[PDB]
């Protein structure tokens, strides 16, 4: 068949590309080491370039690994510091927040106190990393979207261990440091709170989630399936539309009556990922903080659906009849 | 704080009001800058249409082009519009399809069709232009793949159209963009790009099923053979991808 | 109307059947054979739902309840007030969905581009086509698959959750789950590059690709390039729809137990110490 | 031993420095961590123990 | 490329004869497939390198 | 009710098994032995039965 | 790129060759198999 | 019978590896379905007979 | 007799490496078929056989 | 003739080996074969 | 006889590597399978001989 | 014997890393087999002893 | 004996650090595996011991 | 001949050097083992 655009056929590597500059001179803090990977070369660009390492960068990932290292040296001393143990629960092991009796003030270092602390170096290593690209697009000098796009994703970060908590007065609130126990805090917080399928903003960040995956599944497939007009230089097609971008905003047009722009997609494309974790953060602020039950909610709102079937097994088949005897 | 404002409109369904407020405003304003270019809406006749939508035209932006290529304010006359376009109404309303007056693919106009961009070449942060062939290019040579150097390009009814004699990459992304393919006297007379999109590289060939062995002869020339400008690349891409359609009466017809 | 540059685009041909008879657009919408067949089923699909909301004794969108029918009555057809009214909304659903599949491949003929559109919402279909038609032909009763409301098809969710007594545990749920996550994530960045490279600080030049290509660079130490993102753009959301397919379509067929006690493979290997 | 002061010729001193450091300090929190998770080295518990 | 390829062919090939062979001798389909996909990543990993 | 997804799916494999100790019961138990009008007691009969 | 009249005369002589062969063979084992094992 | 005509429309590369593979595949489920059957399998079969 | 022209067909490089990864295959799979049977698993036999 | 660009006598001494290999591989793989039905037939 | 001409098909550096490879998991994965075995595991036998 | 070609072939410093980390890997892997067994668990023979 | 050849083909930057990573990383894993040991575990032991 | 670039008489240095660390890796292997076999024999 036709080639679509998924893997590259052939690939071409020439000198490193240490990057552009100017006068804020951001060749002094580049590692100026680079690597070629043919593998990733297949679907995306093969050169592993160089970072640009500043203070908040350095900041950010000294301050994280002690997050790291914290939460991994409390996992590993809580199974008494068997390591094949310690592999063996690594998805089950965790740092769990402080127990709710302290409420906000500071807990004994078993019972929630590293918790704190290591929560603090998080707290300095996310918003540290976030001044790194608000700092690079200034020096860079283009525009703070990357900042602003990454600023919505601390918002539900900071909601979710740091504001409600505070607004609800313990630390307890906040999401345990596991891969299960943070599925478990995430189920338990629906349960506890009734249901939060009905949390109108939960229900709106899935709208958002969902669109987003569904926008960017949509352009994604719509500039390869546009890419054999150079679909994929987009910023080219901005400054000079070319047949590409035509082609491209006419499909949609001619399928669901209307269209976007080469630019005016990433506006929807920004916009829809930005109001995911927007609305889930003004969501979880609002649960415990003011509603506390969610179905509830919905039965006063007069939204929750109402069923008049019955509702014990009994009622559709026998014990007998489902074991086929 | 647990209350309700009136009734049952607590601060959770204050929230909730008033990001419909702000959704109302930033659907409005995503759906004017969506509309930036290709309006006022016009119709099949060519005058504007009566009606243009309900979102009105955004206030002008104005972009800063790099390479010392002036301003750019979107809203506004689009230089990338084609007269003399050689096609007819099949019928004398609106909302029906053009019928091309003579060849399609040799007119542009369908899926043959290209826009009259700007006639120079993509430059890179360099200045240089972005795409130029393996031979003008630095320190570039392939690592990974099926070289398409040298292999015979097959057409999409089989005939062999020629070999790849070279072919262009972006040195800025370190990717290829065309094959150049030197056609043979019996097809054609010089040098034709085909861009890597439109072709799959075999292990002893490179085919490209939307142009027939006849076409290739037609394919739009570049003016020089160190670089290819906006308007050459977007007349040459949109050539190959008008075969998928007009290479023959059974492609054009529906299947079933 | 059409667009500025509309008019070299709207070429007679392109179609997969039906040729010229149903060729002509309506409005910026494009009509073919499967237009016509999409507007048949859409709006027969969209009236029989308000004609079973009205019987439902509701006409509020939040509490509108078409459920399927009961276990009972297995994979045969149920009395249409009984679940029977979901089984042909479904039929016109997939007869709708596919049509509009098949409808954007003669739009991207017929303008001569790709057909990764319409492969990309085939998989959105598919993981439709794996909730409502798939999952209860393997469970053996029409009743499993999600009633069509909008709050009513997330007690769906909620109950089919709970079925497997936690169902984060669900191991292609998290690689689904991961994909959502992710997806928004390559949304964000790559929206953003593009809007910061075109819309630089007031009274600077805007900037090409190379600048957003050295900015991640500099920012998380690689690039995957304009390109790139694209290509693994589309494959994370098609993992997401096609995981998702999955997660589902092995809860009840394929796993019957809790999600939990699935991971019991990994606790009680041989080679960890008691 | 009293040759050792060619490492100096193998590594950059800048680098190596600024790793010891880390390494030091790492290795110093990392210790402490330890001996507080005891029974019987918790100085602070120790303090409130004898109190 | 024709040899990463083959070598990530013999790799997940290896892996199913390693699901197999575990089953074979106790274990259980799930603990069995993660050594052979375990065996898939680092023989097919390991081959993809260190033979081209 | 219909439509809520409340359900349990069981591998009918699983379903046409039943608990492998019902026929160890089975095997096990008795018809009781109804008593006549003064019956002797286990505890006249035998020693040491607790009452 | 497609084969000569004399190269497919070859060709199938040796197939029908191969043919023969795999079926004796596989008419010897199906004969073995009957009176082992008869399924009939 | 010649039929060496048929030869001339086909690619042997082609054919001679897809017949090879599907005469294995038929080969192997043939040996699959006759261990799946009780009386025709001679693993089964072999241990009844020593027994 | 006249089989030797299968090689102008195929490439001996890919026939051969496929034949390598096809014959241990082929003879792994036997080998496991035999083990799963409790007859034919000489690591059962002998401990049997000793006790 | 050709196809992968052996000569006609280049196929014949490679085949003579490949039969010679093939033959010594069947050679064991009987005796193998024998040796094990002594053990434990299975007819 | 002449078996050395494989190393006309086969590159020696490519062999090498998968042989070395194929050699030692071949040897790990049969030593694992006296393992699972319940009469060829030394490791346990070591321990029932010395009671 | 002859065997000293096998550098002719095979690069010295991609061998020598490979035969490093092999040879770690499997020490630690085979020590670590050792402490899975009850008997050859040196720790815990040190804990039974004495005790 | 004459090993000093070593250098020759490994950069001794490189060695150097990958075993200064190795070394620490060995020493680590070794002093938390008897940290893992009731009987060897120092910090356990000075609780038993001042009891 | 050779697929390194290096000569032969540098292969025969290369493994007269590798061979003699080889054997002392293996003769402290053989100590070690011994010493195992006498604490605790696995025979
Ligand atoms: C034969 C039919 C076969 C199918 C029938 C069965 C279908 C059943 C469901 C029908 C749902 C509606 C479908 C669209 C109706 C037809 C639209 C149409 O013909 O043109 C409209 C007509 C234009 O006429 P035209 O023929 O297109 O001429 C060209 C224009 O003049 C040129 O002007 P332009 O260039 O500026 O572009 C015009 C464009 C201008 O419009 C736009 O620009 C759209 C941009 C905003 C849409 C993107 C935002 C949505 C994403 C998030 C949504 C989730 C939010 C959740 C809540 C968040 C918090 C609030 O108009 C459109 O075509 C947009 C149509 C799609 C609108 C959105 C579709 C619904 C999405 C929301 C779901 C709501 C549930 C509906 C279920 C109803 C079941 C009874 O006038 C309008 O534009 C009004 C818009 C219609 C809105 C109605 C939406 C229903 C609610
Ligand atoms: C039983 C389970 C409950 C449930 C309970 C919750 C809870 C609880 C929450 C959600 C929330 C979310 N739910 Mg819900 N949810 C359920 C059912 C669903 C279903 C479904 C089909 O059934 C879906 C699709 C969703 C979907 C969603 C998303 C819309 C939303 C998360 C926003 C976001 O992007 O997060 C992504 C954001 C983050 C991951 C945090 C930001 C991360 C920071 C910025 C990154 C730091 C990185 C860190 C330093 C590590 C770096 C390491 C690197 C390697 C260097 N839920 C049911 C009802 N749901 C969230 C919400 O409410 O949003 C309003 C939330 O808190
Ligand atoms: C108790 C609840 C359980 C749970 C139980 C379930 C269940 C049950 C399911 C999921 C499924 C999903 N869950 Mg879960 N899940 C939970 C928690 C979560 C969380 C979270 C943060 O907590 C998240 C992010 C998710 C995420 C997800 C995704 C993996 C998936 C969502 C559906 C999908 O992909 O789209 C796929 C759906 C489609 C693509 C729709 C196709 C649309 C059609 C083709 C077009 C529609 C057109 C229509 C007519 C509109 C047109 C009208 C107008 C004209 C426009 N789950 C909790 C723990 N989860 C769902 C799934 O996988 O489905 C496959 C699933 O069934
Ligand atoms: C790769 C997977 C992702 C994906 C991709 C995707 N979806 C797509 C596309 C692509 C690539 C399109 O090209 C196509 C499109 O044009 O979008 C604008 C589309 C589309 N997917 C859409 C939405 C959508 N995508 C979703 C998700 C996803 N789709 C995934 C995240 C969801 C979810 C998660 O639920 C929804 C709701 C539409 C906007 C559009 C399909 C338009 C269509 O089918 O039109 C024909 C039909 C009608 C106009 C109405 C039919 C009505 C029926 C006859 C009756 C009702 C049936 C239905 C079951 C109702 C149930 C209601 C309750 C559940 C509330
Ligand atoms: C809401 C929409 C999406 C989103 C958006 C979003 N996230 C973002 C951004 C945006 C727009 C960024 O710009 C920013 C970024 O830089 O992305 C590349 C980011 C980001 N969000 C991330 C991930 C992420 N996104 C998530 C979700 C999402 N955020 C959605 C998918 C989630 C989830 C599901 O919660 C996560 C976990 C990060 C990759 C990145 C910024 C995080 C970051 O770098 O924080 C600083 C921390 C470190 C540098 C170190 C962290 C800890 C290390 C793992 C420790 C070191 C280990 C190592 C082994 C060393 C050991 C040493 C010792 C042995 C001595
Ligand atoms: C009454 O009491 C009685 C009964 C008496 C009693 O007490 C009984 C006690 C008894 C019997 C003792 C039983 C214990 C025994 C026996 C102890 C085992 C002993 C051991 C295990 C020996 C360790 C030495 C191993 C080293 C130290 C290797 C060093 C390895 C080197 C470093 C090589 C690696 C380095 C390289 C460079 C190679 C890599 C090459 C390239 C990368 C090219
Ligand atoms: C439970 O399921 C049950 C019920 C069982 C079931 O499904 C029933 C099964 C059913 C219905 C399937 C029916 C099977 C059928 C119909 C299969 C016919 C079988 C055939 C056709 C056998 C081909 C043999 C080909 C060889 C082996 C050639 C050998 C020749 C080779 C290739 C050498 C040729 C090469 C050269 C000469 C050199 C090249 C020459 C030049 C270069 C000149
Ligand atoms: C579950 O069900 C059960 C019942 C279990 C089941 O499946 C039953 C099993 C089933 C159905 C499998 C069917 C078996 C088949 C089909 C057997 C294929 C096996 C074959 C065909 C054996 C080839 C041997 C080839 C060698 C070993 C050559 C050696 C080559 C040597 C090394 C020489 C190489 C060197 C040269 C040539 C030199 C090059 C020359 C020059 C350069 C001149
Ligand atoms: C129950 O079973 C389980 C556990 C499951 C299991 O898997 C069993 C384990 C199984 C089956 C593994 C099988 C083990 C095998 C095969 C052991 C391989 C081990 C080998 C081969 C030993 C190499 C030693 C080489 C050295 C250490 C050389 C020293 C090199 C020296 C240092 C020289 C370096 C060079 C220079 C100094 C300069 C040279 C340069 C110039 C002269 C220029
Ligand atoms: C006293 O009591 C006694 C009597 C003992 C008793 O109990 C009764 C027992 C009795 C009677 C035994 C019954 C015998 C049985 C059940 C044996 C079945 C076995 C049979 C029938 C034959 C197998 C032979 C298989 C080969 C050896 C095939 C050779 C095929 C090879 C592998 C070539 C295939 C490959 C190609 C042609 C390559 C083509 C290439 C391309 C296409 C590219
Ligand atoms: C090999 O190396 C060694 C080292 C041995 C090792 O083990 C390596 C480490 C290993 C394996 C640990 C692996 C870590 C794992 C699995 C952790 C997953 C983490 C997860 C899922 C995160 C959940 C979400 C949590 C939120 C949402 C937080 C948000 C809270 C933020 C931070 C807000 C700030 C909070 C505060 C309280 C402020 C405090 C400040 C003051 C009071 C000033
Ligand atoms: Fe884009």
């Amino acid at each position: 068949p036709e080639y679509q655009n998924i893997f590259t056929q052939v690939q071409v590597q020439g000198p490193a590309e240490l990057g552009v500059d100017n006068e804020n001179n951001l060749t002094e803090e580049r590692t100026t080491g680079t690597g070629f990977s043919q593998l990733i070369g297949w679907i995306g660009n093969a050169q592993l370039g160089p970072i640009y390492l500043g203070w908040f960068g350095i900041i950010s990932l000294v301050t994280g690994t002690l997050w790291f290292n914290i939460v991994g040296f409390n996992m590993l001393s809580q199974v008494g510091y068997s390591i094949p143990e310690f592999i063996r629960q690594l998805f089950w092991l965790a740092l769990e927040p402080p127990s709710p009796e302290y409420g906000l003030r500071m807990p004994p270092l078993d019972d929630g106190g590293w918790f704190i602390i290591a929560s603090f170096f998080l707290l300095v290593s996310v918003i540290s990393w976030w001044l790194r690209s608000y700092q690079l697009a200034e020096m860079h000098k283009m525009g703070k979207h990357v900042a602003w796009a990454f600023a919505a994703a601390i918002w539900l970060f900071l909601v979710l261990g740091l504001f409600r908590p505070i607004l609800m007065g313990s630390w307890s609130e906040a999401v345990p440091y596991g891969i299960f126990p943070h599925l478990d805090w995430t189920t338990a917080f629906s349960i506890r709170y009734g249901n939060l399928y009905y949390n109108p903003f939960h229900a709106l960040s899935i709208v958002f989630l969902y669109g987003s995956v569904l926008l960017f599944a949509m352009h994604g497939a719509t500039i390869l399936a546009v890419t054999r007009f150079g679909g994929d230089r987009e910023l080219e097609q901005i400054y000079d539309r070319g047949t590409a971008s035509e082609r491209a905003g006419l499909f949609w047009r001619w399928t669901m009556g209307f269209n976007a722009t080469m630019e005016g997609i990433h506006r929807w494309a920004w916009w829809f990922a930005v109001l995911t974790p927007i609305t889930g953060g003004i969501g979880i602020l609002l649960t415990g903080t003011v509603v506390d039950n969610w179905f509830l909610w919905a039965v006063e709102h007069n939204f929750a659906p109402d069923y008049t079937q019955d509702y014990g097994y009994e009622a559709y088949t026998t014990y007998d009849g489902f074991l086929g005897r | 704080m647990e209350e309700t404002f009136f009734g049952n409109f607590d601060l959770a369904s204050l929230s909730l009001w008033l990001f419909y407020g702000f959704f109302a405003l930033l659907i409005y304003y995503l759906q004017t800058e969506n509309m930036r270019e290709g309006y006022p809406l016009e119709d099949d006749d060519g005058n504007t249409a009566a009606n243009q939508g309900p979102f009105p035209l955004p206030k002008e932006k104005t972009f800063k082009l790099q390479h010392g290529r002036g301003e750019l304010t979107l809203p506004g006359e689009d230089v990338q519009r084609r007269d003399n376009l050689a096609l007819r109404k099949t019928a004398h309303g609106n909302g029906f399809p053009m019928e091309p007056t003579g060849d399609p693919m040799l007119d542009g106009v369908g899926p043959a069709s290209w826009s009259k961009r700007r006639d120079v070449p993509e430059l890179d942060a360099h200045g240089h232009p972005k795409i130029v062939p393996m031979s003008a290019a630095e320190g570039f040579g392939v690592s990974a793949g099926t070289d398409p150097r040298g292999l015979p390009v097959m057409a999409g009814d089989g005939e062999i159209v020629g070999l790849v004699s070279d072919m262009w990459i972006d040195e800025a992304e370190q990717l290829v963009r065309y094959l150049e393919i030197e056609l043979d006297p019996e097809w054609g007379d010089g040098k034709r790009l085909v861009q890597r999109e439109m072709v799959r590289i075999k292990s002893d060939r490179v085919k490209v099923r939307s142009i027939y062995g006849k076409h290739f002869k037609n394919v739009p020339k570049t003016k020089s053979p160190n670089q290819v400008t906006l308007l050459e690349e977007d007349k040459i891409m949109a050539y190959y991808a008008g075969g998928t359609l007009y290479a023959d009466e059974s492609r054009l017809e529906p299947q079933l | 109307a059409l667009l500025s540059f509309e008019r070299k685009y709207r070429v007679r041909g392109g179609t997969l059947i039906g040729g010229d008879l149903f060729d002509f657009w309506v409005g910026p919408f494009y009509v073919g054979f499967f237009g016509v067949t999409t507007a048949f089923f859409a709006l027969l699909g969209t009236i029989l739902i308000f004609w079973g909301a009205s019987q439902q004794g509701t006409f509020n969108p939040w509490l509108i309840n078409i459920a399927p029918p009961d276990l009972s009555y297995g994979l045969g057809m149920a009395p249409l007030m009984e679940g029977g009214l979901w089984q042909i909304i479904t039929i016109c659903a997939i007869g709708a969905f596919v049509s509009w599949a098949l409808r954007e491949v003669e739009i991207c003929r017929k303008l001569g581009m790709g057909y990764h559109v319409p492969f990309a919402f085939s998989v959105a279909i598919f993981a439709y086509v794996t909730l409502v038609v798939f999952r209860p032909l393997l469970m053996g009763a029409w009743g499993h698959g999600f009633p069509y409301g909008i709050w009513s098809h997330l007690d769906w969710v909620s109950n089919t959750g709970y079925a497997y007594l936690h169902f984060h545990y669900n191991p292609a749920h998290m690689i689904a789950v991961t994909f959502f996550f992710t997806t928004t994530l390559a949304l964000a960045l790559h929206g953003a590059l593009v809007l910061s490279a075109a819309n630089p600080p007031k009274g600077e030049e805007v900037k090409g690709p190379d600048n957003e290509d050295t900015f991640f660079r500099d920012f998380i130490g690689y690039s995957i390039g304009t390109l790139g993102i694209h290509r693994v753009g589309l494959l994370l959301a098609l993992n997401a729809g096609f995981w998702s397919a999955v997660c589902i379509i092995i809860s009840g067929p394929v796993w019957t137990k809790g999600w939990p006690e699935w991971w019991n493979w990994w606790l009680e290997m041989p080679i960890w110490p008691s | 031993m009293s040759k050792f002061y060619k490492i100096w010729l193998i590594f950059d001193p800048r680098r190596v420095f600024v790793a010891q450091g880390v390494f030091l300090f790492l290795l110093a929190a990392m210790i402490h961590l330890v001996l507080l998770s005891t029974e019987h080295f918790n100085w602070f518990e120790l303090a409130a123990a004898n109190a | 490329m024709t040899c990463t390829i083959t070598c990530w062919g013999i790799g997940v090939l290896l892996g199913i004869m390693t699901t197999v062979g575990l089953m074979v001798v106790g274990w259980s389909f799930l603990q069995g497939a993660f050594m052979g996909v375990l065996a898939w990543l680092i023989v097919g990993g390991v081959l993809a390198v260190a033979v081209c | 009710p219909r439509g809520t997804g409340m359900s349990v799916p069981e591998f009918v494999s699983d379903l046409d098994t039943p608990d492998p100790t019902i026929e160890v019961f089975l095997a096990s138990t008795s018809d009781p032995v109804i008593p006549e009008e003064g019956a002797q007691t286990a505890g006249e009969a035998y020693e040491n039965v607790d009452p | 790129t497609g084969l000569t009249d004399e190269q497919a005369q070859e060709l199938h002589s040796v197939y029908m060759s191969g043919l023969w062969l795999f079926s004796a063979v596989a008419v010897v084992a199906h004969l073995a198999t009957f009176i082992w094992r008869p399924w009939f």
